């Protein structure tokens, strides 16, 4: 697999994922990654992005997710189904997302990572998501709506 | 002695030069770190916007 849930007391409180050869876990999600090979790597902190990262082992470097900074208007998908990307924010229908979906990546129509969801905001019709994405120049940025809560 | 001593009476120009270099060097180094700290935060802000 490519997504590795993070377990603290035998329950999943977030998910680790492997993108482009780096293992990304939310910084606010405490626990052990549900793996044996990827759990042994020391992780570097990226608290400005509320993430931690490390190098993928040699045997896992090829079986990882690719990502893109190209985000044309339209529909994107993730574990729970479709995601709307409009007005520069990723949003899901009310109640679709919630606590525990921390580190879950959002995929395009080709299965490429466009953002990593860290939290969200419940709006009138859809929940806005706090994500780590790549801007128009491909540089890592923290894309969050006003009042987002860690999931 | 006819004259009177003071704290700075015995400090030569060479000693003042070393004091100025020491104090100026350390202060400039800290200021360099603070300017770098301010600029990186400004650069990161522009990444978001």
């Amino acid at each position: 697999d490519k997504t590795f849930p993070i377990m603290l007391n035998g329950q999943v409180n977030g998910y680790a994922c492997v993108v482009g050869g780096r293992v990304f876990k939310p910084l606010h999600v405490e626990g052990r990654i549900d793996n044996e090979q990827l759990a042994a790597i020391k992780l570097k902190k990226a608290s400005i992005y509320d993430l931690e990262y490390g190098d993928v082992p040699q045997c896992m470097k090829s079986d990882t997710l690719q990502y893109t900074s190209d985000k044309p208007p339209g529909f994107y998908n993730w574990h729970h189904g479709a995601v709307q990307y409009e007005n520069n924010r990723f949003t899901v229908p009310r109640g679709v997302g919630g606590k525990g979906d921390s580190g879950r990546p959002i995929l395009d129509n080709k299965g490429r990572v466009v953002a990593i969801v860290l939290g969200g905001v419940n709006e009138g019709s859809r929940t806005a998501l706090s994500v780590v994405t790549w801007n128009q120049k491909g540089v890592t940025v923290k894309d969050t709506p006003e009042g987002s809560e860690p999931w | 002695a006819q004259h009177t001593e003071s704290f700075t009476s015995a400090i030569s120009a060479t000693a003042w030069s070393w004091i100025k270099v020491l104090v100026g060097g350390t202060s400039a180094f800290i200021v360099l770190g603070l300017i770098a700290t301010a600029v990186v935060a400004l650069v990161l802000f522009f990444h978001r916007h």
